[PDB]
Protein backbone atom coordinates (compact mmCIF):
# COMPACT_ATOMS: atom_id res chain seq x y z
CA UNK A 1 0.00 0.00 0.00
CA UNK A 2 2.61 2.56 -1.08
CA UNK A 3 1.18 6.03 -1.77
CA UNK A 4 3.45 8.35 -3.75
CA UNK A 5 3.03 12.02 -2.81
CA UNK A 6 5.25 14.82 -4.05
CA UNK A 7 6.35 17.69 -1.85
CA UNK A 8 7.97 21.08 -2.16
CA UNK A 9 10.06 22.71 0.56
CA UNK A 10 11.52 26.21 0.05
CA UNK A 11 15.27 26.20 0.69
CA UNK A 12 15.81 27.38 4.26
CA UNK A 13 12.65 25.76 5.57
CA UNK A 14 13.82 23.37 8.26
CA UNK A 15 11.35 23.15 11.15
CA UNK A 16 8.63 22.65 8.54
CA UNK A 17 10.33 19.55 7.12
CA UNK A 18 11.06 18.43 10.69
CA UNK A 19 7.41 18.65 11.71
CA UNK A 20 6.65 16.98 8.38
CA UNK A 21 8.76 13.94 9.23
CA UNK A 22 7.37 13.92 12.78
CA UNK A 23 3.89 13.91 11.30
CA UNK A 24 4.93 11.02 9.07
CA UNK A 25 6.24 9.03 12.04
CA UNK A 26 3.28 9.65 14.35
CA UNK A 27 0.51 9.22 11.76
CA UNK A 28 2.13 6.19 10.12
CA UNK A 29 -0.12 3.11 9.98
CA UNK A 30 0.05 -0.60 9.12
CA UNK A 31 -2.75 -0.23 6.56
CA UNK A 32 -0.92 2.08 4.16
CA UNK A 33 2.35 4.01 4.03
CA UNK A 34 2.91 7.39 2.37
CA UNK A 35 6.05 7.62 0.23
CA UNK A 36 7.06 11.29 -0.15
CA UNK A 37 9.59 12.58 -2.68
CA UNK A 38 11.13 15.80 -1.40
CA UNK A 39 12.83 18.33 -3.70
CA UNK A 40 14.08 21.66 -2.33
CA UNK A 41 13.70 24.75 -4.52
CA UNK A 42 13.26 28.51 -4.69
CA UNK A 43 9.59 29.01 -3.85
CA UNK A 44 9.47 32.49 -5.37
CA UNK A 45 10.89 31.17 -8.65
CA UNK A 46 8.10 30.26 -11.07
CA UNK A 47 10.42 28.29 -13.35
CA UNK A 48 11.71 26.18 -10.46
CA UNK A 49 8.17 25.56 -9.21
CA UNK A 50 6.95 24.54 -12.67
CA UNK A 51 9.92 22.20 -13.15
CA UNK B 1 11.84 21.80 -18.41
CA UNK B 2 15.01 19.73 -18.80
CA UNK B 3 16.92 19.93 -15.54
CA UNK B 4 19.25 21.55 -14.99
CA UNK B 5 18.19 24.24 -17.47
CA UNK B 6 20.99 25.46 -19.71
CA UNK B 7 20.52 28.86 -21.42
CA UNK B 8 22.06 29.76 -24.78
CA UNK B 9 24.91 32.27 -24.87
CA UNK B 10 23.49 34.30 -27.77
CA UNK B 11 20.50 35.30 -25.62
CA UNK B 12 22.43 37.82 -23.51
CA UNK B 13 23.70 39.44 -26.71
CA UNK B 14 20.19 39.62 -28.16
CA UNK B 15 18.91 41.16 -24.90
CA UNK B 16 21.64 43.82 -24.97
CA UNK B 17 20.86 44.38 -28.66
CA UNK B 18 17.19 45.02 -27.94
CA UNK B 19 17.82 47.23 -24.89
CA UNK B 20 20.37 49.45 -26.68
CA UNK B 21 17.89 50.46 -29.38
CA UNK B 22 16.70 54.05 -29.70
CA UNK B 23 14.06 54.77 -32.35
CA UNK B 24 11.18 57.07 -33.27
CA UNK B 25 7.68 55.62 -33.32
CA UNK B 26 3.99 56.15 -32.66
CA UNK B 27 4.70 56.18 -28.92
CA UNK B 28 7.22 59.00 -29.30
CA UNK B 29 10.90 58.59 -28.42
CA UNK B 30 11.63 54.92 -27.79
CA UNK B 31 14.58 54.03 -25.57
CA UNK B 32 15.11 51.54 -22.74
CA UNK B 33 17.24 51.34 -19.60
CA UNK B 34 19.08 48.30 -18.25
CA UNK B 35 15.89 46.82 -16.77
CA UNK B 36 13.94 47.25 -20.00
CA UNK B 37 11.52 49.91 -18.81
CA UNK B 38 10.77 52.93 -21.00
CA UNK B 39 12.96 56.03 -20.62
CA UNK B 40 12.76 59.46 -22.28
CA UNK B 41 9.08 59.37 -23.16
CA UNK B 42 6.35 61.96 -23.47
CA UNK B 43 2.92 61.47 -21.97
CA UNK B 44 0.51 64.06 -23.34
CA UNK B 45 -1.82 65.50 -20.70
CA UNK B 46 -5.23 65.96 -22.26
CA UNK B 47 -8.54 67.48 -21.18
CA UNK B 48 -11.97 66.84 -22.66
CA UNK B 49 -13.75 70.13 -23.35
CA UNK B 50 -16.87 71.36 -25.13
CA UNK B 51 -15.27 71.59 -28.58
C1 LIG C 1 16.27 60.22 -20.57
O1 LIG C 1 15.76 59.34 -19.56
C2 LIG C 1 16.64 59.15 -18.44
C3 LIG C 1 15.97 58.15 -17.52
O2 LIG C 1 14.80 58.68 -16.91
C4 LIG C 1 16.93 60.48 -17.75
O3 LIG C 1 17.92 60.27 -16.76
C5 LIG C 1 17.46 61.50 -18.76
O4 LIG C 1 17.57 62.78 -18.14
C6 LIG C 1 16.52 61.60 -19.96
N1 LIG C 1 17.08 62.51 -20.95
C7 LIG C 1 16.40 63.55 -21.46
C8 LIG C 1 17.14 64.39 -22.44
O5 LIG C 1 15.24 63.77 -21.13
Amino acid sequence: NSIQIGGLFPRGADQEYSAFRVGMVQFSTSEFRLTPHIDNLEVANSFAVTN
Amino acid sequence: LANPAVPWGQGVEIERALKQVQVEGLSGNIKFDQNGKRINYTINIMELKTN
